[PDB]
RNA sequence: UCAUCUGAUUAAUUGUGGUUAGUAGUGAAAGACAAAUCUGGUUUGCAGAUAGCUGGUUUUCUAUGAAAUAUAUGUAAGUA
RNA sequence: UGCUGACAUGAGUAACGAAAAAAAGGUAUAAACCUUUUCACCUAAAACAUAAGGUUUAACUAUAAAAGUACGGCCCCUAAUUAAAUUAAAUAUAAAUAUAUUUAAGAUGGGAUAAUCUAUAUUAAUAAUUUAUCUUAAAAUAUAUAAUUAUAUUAUAUAUUAUAUAUUUAUAUAAUAUAAACUAAUAAAGAUCAGGAAAAUUAAUGUAUACCGUAAUGUAGACCGACUCAGGUAUGUAAGUAGAGAAUAUGAAGGUGAAUUAGAUAAUUAAAGGGAAGGAACUCGGCAAAGAUAGCUCAUAAGUUAGUCAAUAAAGAGUAAUAAGAACAAAGUUGUACAACUGUUUACU
RNA sequence: AUAAUUGAGGUCCCGCAUGAAUGACGUAAUGAUACAACAACUGUCUCCCCUUUAAGCUAAGUGAAAUUGAAAUCGUAGUGA
RNA sequence: UGACUGUUCGUCAAUUAAAAUGUUACGUGAGUUGGGUUAAAUACGAUGUGAAUCAGUAUGGUUCCUAUCUGCUGAAGGAAA
RNA sequence: AUAUAUUUAAUAUAUUAUCUAUAUUAGUUUAUAUUUUAAUUAUAUAUUAUCAUAGUAGAU
RNA sequence: AUACUAAAAUUAAUAAUUAUAGGUUUUAUAUAUUAUUUAUAAUUAUAAU
């Protein structure tokens, strides 16, 4: 420790001016910088398209399906099992992937409608009970058939 | 040690860090709102600085300015908002008390804060200019401010002021020109009748101002005393 | 204060209604050592190699 | 250390309400205030006038809110775009509604 | 909300003792279930559960026109306008 | 200073207390097969 | 807890996992520790163990009303 | 000293848990929330990265992003160990079971390559217990008269320039270029206490790169302590100045100023500072509290088991210092009893 | 050895009732062991004084505990399980 | 007032006019201390075949309490003066 | 350097205000320091303040 | 004067008279340099820290 007693030693020789290398990037810095204000990205630089193949989890174009533009359950029905028995396959599988379709976007309305207003509607969770129930009977079918 | 100064339950070094904080503040903002105690303290600080920058000011010995003008540095903190506080107070806040002989703080009493129940009290520097250009009116005295409001609640009452009025007016006039102080009043008033509802008569309420200076300012028992027999 | 509408000393907690509960309860992929691994039936699709790594069949 | 007996009804009423010096005395000392004649404490400044004084002063004595160069002219759908509005938390909620759990001083009676 | 309930199913168990509450202990939870409900929300009737609501099994549908007695506007003539299928019970037009 | 007793590591407590530490020995089946017949709802950790 | 004091390259300290315990392990041995403390844990059961011991045993009114002695007792706080 | 519930009493008493706050503005709503400024506190941490742990506590539901190379798991491989698992007849045993032997499981360990970026698959053939890197030698730099003296340098870690060979891309060579620390890799080598286990090459043909961990908290309000508990809790980095050091002082940056405030500071208590004349008269007992005239370099007796053991000896000196003047390391000598000694012991007298 | 010693060290031996691996005996080192002496130093004391901080005290907010037959709970002498 | 002892006592030293004898739960531990003394560890002497024991010896070694009422020391408010 | 007025023939001079004492590169892995090189990037300048038991000491 | 209380002093600002705390001024004290000095007039004169 320090105390009354300390011979503080010099540092080093620093190499002679002469003995030293010339340093391999002279000129550095612009010395003369300017701190801007930030430039936000604008969307008028995109150009979204218009069929892009992500709208298909929409109805329309449209956030939510409002309660007048659903289907109502008075008209719509699910498809029967003896009906779907005289179906093609190419047919079925067509039929199961648009339900599937249609789910996905019941189903992204739904998780918004739950999670976000935390509605209690549920029309759209009905919507996809139905939509499950004829894929089922699909699958009954396809198993029958079989 | 013992009765010297109050001691606010705080060890030496940060009292007087707090209290040198406390009068920065008040040279920064011109009032401030605090515990009774704190400000009490606070304004013996200030004053006690404005006294030595008057001396420096003043005083032809220049051993004797310079020993000021070092105790006024260590009187403060000298660092953020107030790294120009040194100048503010030679340039601008020791002029206004060059004639007045102490008193340049007041400290007022408001009521104990609710959740506390601390007693509490503004502290503001006296006479503060109370309009500032490119800005209207200023972050000024209090007291004056009240004053003109009082004085604004009586004449729509039209009632007669208060001696207790008269008196404090006198006491803002005495180290104050006539004219200027008139001024002061007009920029409150209207400020004052632009919060309130009143309406604003420009040429009547100067006259009214007027009037109420000339009283200021052109001044006007059961018990015999009676000698030994 | 932790939250300023709560001054005075409640038998509130830090976070949450009940320190307590059943720990003896299905552990998810986020609970234990570096070591556990829970999985999600998500890959038999390939092979774990003598090295570490995997090869997709 | 230790009571020996419970305290009765009576003794413990005495104890409290009885002498003066545990009573609330009647604020007596309160006046008029010169400016608007509402009731206030004596030797204090009036609570509602000084607050008046202060809100003029911060009206006046405002801070330019500095706002920034870019957000001004930047379009409603490119900022639903970059900054999108989040679910804010309990707690978050909570701290919000600061008039549940925060008090705005009360006026005075007008004295008579 | 904020949950992702929706997308599970998790706490079964604890779910089935919730929903399949012994029916005797079916008044205390209705009871806290009419505190917690404004005015015109409730309704006087008793639920009925999926099995015993009916499923026609009605003696009366939608559409039809219908006599009502024993209430305040006993003897009145109503076209019924809807069932709710949870409480077998049936709204009335304008009437009743 | 006693009372911290307890010093929560999780492989060590699946390992001795947990379902498939149980159901591997025939003391465990036994534990196990007790909690059933009480009818925890919780067999073991 | 604060101060003070001791070891501080070792018979050192310590992380992670494992083994050994309830007639019973571990123990540089103090009957020390074996999940807030053991001349032998805890839990469930035998089980309402047993207790010549302590305490407790809830309305009213009427009639009569003792003893603390003798003898015997592993008996003298009991019982005949 | 019944049991359960409710409600009293002490009592509006004690306490509110290591503590530095102030103003202005959010907000004529704020001691406690947020922002700015001031002040302070921690800083080989109260910081920054992490492990474990856990009511997701986070900067949150629009949420913690990986083919892999100073990225971890799984996967391959095993250790300690574990396994109603495996050999007319493995062996033994009232049953339960136990045993040796195989097989499988089992991280806290091992596991190709890689910014001049890298390919793990399929088929065919035939390591390390600890510890040190001295002395010498070589060459270099200065004095003096090839040889002496004194000094530093001496195995590796790049960039630049100049050369010779394949043809600006390659190979090798020469010259130029600080200090004290640290890291990794290299070689050499001393000690007795003698220092893990386990999964081959070439050729041809290939590759679309899975799953899970990832917030924040982590010397703590987010773990274990019944509490937002002065306790317990693993690893790395830990700005400079100073110094032998990770001591001690400060603290750049970062973080923090708290579920109690405001006053007042009676008696009295705790934790400190100072104290005239005395100097153990105190007390069971100098308990407690004082008390350090270099921390570097010299110099250090008796005794002794010959070990500067005693020894950091006491005393004493050198440099520094002449009465004003940091913090931390460092507090005497001797006799006797008992035990050789370093160790271990009644977690909580 | 102290002004003065039931303590300490030395020596004497009617060892009430030592003694040799339940080791005997003297020594160097070591010991937060236990007694004692000297030096130095001091609030330990003669003899207490002052100062600081956190409490105590008052105001605001929150808000315990053991205890409790019921109490309208004085002194003295006498009495009395 | 000191030396000695855990000691009250006692033996001395120095004083003093004197260094009286008691009672007060051999006054006073919700006022302090804990040296003596009745626990757990250990050792020595003795006794016992031994676990262990002692009108033995020695080293170490654990209780805490915020005051309800009486009482006392102070300080107020109410009150009939 | 920038801002604001002045003079000059946006440019330069001088006045006022605000802000600035940095930063990058070399010296064989790392970190720090030194010196060079880059850059406007400074004073053995006056006076303060904080912390170190009131930092320590002499008076008071 | 004081734990809180209580006690005691002041609450003057008009025709006079009364200072309670803070400040302000005064002399004094405390510090430690100062005549090799400060102040006024032109290195000189006077007053003195
Ligand atoms: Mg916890
Ligand atoms: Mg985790
Ligand atoms: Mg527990
Ligand atoms: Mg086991
Ligand atoms: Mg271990
Ligand atoms: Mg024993
Ligand atoms: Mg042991
Ligand atoms: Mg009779
Ligand atoms: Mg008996
Ligand atoms: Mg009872
Ligand atoms: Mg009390
Ligand atoms: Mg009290
Ligand atoms: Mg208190
Ligand atoms: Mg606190
Ligand atoms: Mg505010
Ligand atoms: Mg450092
Ligand atoms: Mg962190
Ligand atoms: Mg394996
Ligand atoms: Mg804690
Ligand atoms: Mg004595
Ligand atoms: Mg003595
Ligand atoms: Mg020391
Ligand atoms: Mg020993
Ligand atoms: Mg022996
Ligand atoms: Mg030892
Ligand atoms: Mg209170
Ligand atoms: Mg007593
Ligand atoms: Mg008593
Ligand atoms: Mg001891
Ligand atoms: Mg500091
Ligand atoms: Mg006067
Ligand atoms: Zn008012």
């Amino acid at each position: 420790a320090r105390t009354k007693f300390t011979k503080p030693k010099p540092k080093q020789p620093v190499l002679p001016k002469d003995k030293i290398r010339p340093p391999t990037q002279l000129t550095h810095h612009s010395n003369n910088l300017r701190i801007t204000e930030p430039i936000p990205p604008t969307t008028s630089n995109l150009r979204c398209p218009d069929d892009h193949p992500l709208w298909q989890f929409f109805s329309n174009k449209k956030f939510i399906r409002s309660a007048d533009d659903l289907p109502p359950s008075s008209h719509i029905r699910p498809w029967s099992i003896p009906e779907l028995r005289h179906k093609s396959f190419n047919d079925l599988h067509s039929l199961w992937y648009n339900c599937l379709r249609e789910q996905n976007v019941l189903a992204r309305e739904n998780h918004l409608l739950k999670n976000i207003v935390g509605s209690t509607h549920d029309e759209f969770s009905e919507l996809s009970n139905s939509i499950r129930t004829t894929m089922w009977q699909i699958r009954h079918v396809l198993n029958e058939r079989e | 040690t013992v009765g010297i100064a109050r001691k606010l339950s705080r060890d030496k070094a940060h009292r007087d860090a707090l209290l040198k904080n406390l009068a920065c503040q008040l040279f920064q903002h011109e009032s401030i709102v605090s515990t009774h105690a704190k400000c009490k303290e606070a304004s013996r600080v200030a004053e006690r600085i404005i006294t030595w920058t008057k001396r420096a000011i003043t005083t032809s010995n220049s051993v004797a300015q310079a020993e000021l003008k070092s105790q006024i540095q260590s009187q403060l903190f000298l660092a953020g908002d107030n790294r120009k506080l040194m100048k503010r107070l030679f340039s601008e806040i020791a002029p206004r008390y060059l004639e007045r002989p102490g008193g340049y703080t007041r400290v007022l009493r408001l009521e104990p804060r609710a959740n506390d129940s601390a007693p509490q009290s503004v502290l503001e520097l006296v006479d503060s200019p109370v309009m500032s250009e490119s800005h209207t009116v200023n972050r000024g005295n209090l007291k004056m401010w009240l004053l003109v409001k009082s004085v604004i609640n009586d004449d729509a009452n039209q009632l007669p002021h208060n001696p207790l009025t008269l008196q404090n007016l006198h006491k803002v006039a005495k180290f104050k020109a006539e004219a200027q102080l008139h001024g002061e009043i007009m920029l409150i008033k209207q400020v004052l009748l632009k919060e309130m509802s009143l309406p604003y008569d420009e040429a009547l309420e100067n006259e009214r101002t007027q009037a109420l200076l000339k009283e200021v300012y052109s001044s006007s028992s059961s018990y015999v005393m009676v000698p030994r027999p | 204060l932790t939250r300023p509408w709560k001054k005075y000393r409640d038998g509130e907690l830090f976070y949450g209604l009940s320190k307590v509960g059943n720990k003896r309860v299905p552990l998810t992929t986020k609970q234990g050592n570096k070591t556990m691994y829970k999985g999600t039936r998500a890959s038999g699709i390939g092979r774990h190699t003598k090295f570490g790594g995997y090869v997709i069949n | 250390a230790v009571p020996k007996k419970k305290v009765s009804h009576q003794k413990k009423r005495q104890k409290l309400y009885g002498p003066g010096k545990k009573q609330l005395k009647m604020i007596h000392h309160l006046n008029k205030c010169p400016s608007c004649g509402h009731y206030k404490r004596a030797n204090t400044l009036c609570m509602y006038c000084v607050g008046q004084i202060s809100h003029i002063w911060k009206t006046h004595t405002a801070k330019e809110e500095i706002k920034p160069r870019q957000e001004e002219e930047l379009s409603e759908l490119d900022q639903r775009v970059l900054y999108p509005g989040r679910r804010d938390t309990k707690y978050t909620k909570d701290l919000k509604d600061k008039d549940n759990y925060l008090e705005r001083r009360v006026r005075t009676l007008k004295k008579d | 909300s904020g949950s992702y309930q929706h997308l599970s199913n998790v706490g079964s168990r604890v779910m089935k003792r919730l929903g399949n509450r012994p029916k005797n202990f079916l008044p205390h939870s209705e009871k806290f279930i009419k505190k917690s409900t404004p005015e015109f929300m409730k309704s006087d009737l008793k639920e009925v559960d999926e099995k015993t609501s009916f499923k026609k099994e009605w003696k009366f549908i939608p559409g039809d026109r219908v006599v009502v007695m024993s209430g305040a506007s006993k003897g009145n003539i109503a076209v019924i306008k809807s069932f709710d299928k949870r409480t077998n019970s049936f709204i009335l037009d304008e009437n009743g | 200073s006693r009372g911290n007793t307890y010093q929560p590591s999780t492989l060590k407590r699946k390992r001795t207390f947990g379902f498939l530490a149980r159901a591997k020995s025939k003391q465990g089946s036994k534990i196990l097969k007790r909690r059933k017949l009480k009818g925890r709802w919780f067999l073991s950790h």
